[PDB]
């Protein structure tokens, strides 16, 4: 998971 | 800017979630990892400032709020990127199995199903708590975009672990927590  | 519309600050593009109000003034909420980067926000890369940051929280949560300062009174709607918009008139928490849509400025409107609620998500910056996992596709620049079902505001797009075809992983911050944090309501 990564911030977009 | 309408919900799901592009916003620019710190030389980066994010998306707004929903137009909100308190005290007769207009604000928009977006992702905290976006308002952490800049105090001034524009609706095009080198455009005039439309609003200034009033609060931000990321990590732990992922929400922030920007006060409009250009005198506009935008409609409380979400852009469907097809000439039309979705009117939003309430806010609620999403539930497992619910069909949702997200609107953001990179992948425009995509759709999916909520698979889990109250999830802790570990980003490189730290954990964010009480998140919602969906199967909606998304990509960078979509954070801060609107997660919604019909006229109901559900969440602020935070991030994902990728998408192939229609099988996405969009994660959202519950919008009700940001609305209570700032004493604001959708309209």
């Amino acid at each position: 998971a990564a911030p977009e | 800017v309408l919900g799901g519309g592009a916003i620019y600050g710190g030389g980066s593009r994010c998306s707004a979630a929903f137009n909100v109000t308190k005290g007769g003034a207009r604000y928009f909420v977006t992702a905290g990892h976006c308002t952490n980067i800049s105090a001034n926000w524009s609706a095009s890369s080198g455009g005039s400032v439309v609003g200034v940051r009033e609060g931000t929280s990321f990590p732990t949560n992922d929400y922030g709020i920007v006060r409009y300062t250009d005198g506009s009174s935008p409609a409380g709607t979400v852009d469907l990127y097809n000439g039309s918009t979705q009117d939003i008139s309430s806010a609620a928490n999403a539930v497992v199995g619910q069909a949702i849509k997200k609107s953001g400025s990179t992948t425009k409107v995509t759709s999916g199903t909520v698979t889990a609620v109250n999830v802790t998500v570990n980003y490189g910056d730290g954990p964010v708590y009480n998140m919602v996992r969906t199967t909606a596709c998304s990509a960078g620049g979509d954070s801060g975009g609107a997660h919604f079902a019909g006229s109901v505001a559900l969440g602020i797009h935070s991030g994902s672990s990728g998408c192939s075809g229609t099988a996405g992983s969009a994660i959202h911050q519950p919008v009700t927590e940001a609305l209570s944090a700032y004493g604001v309501t959708v309209y």
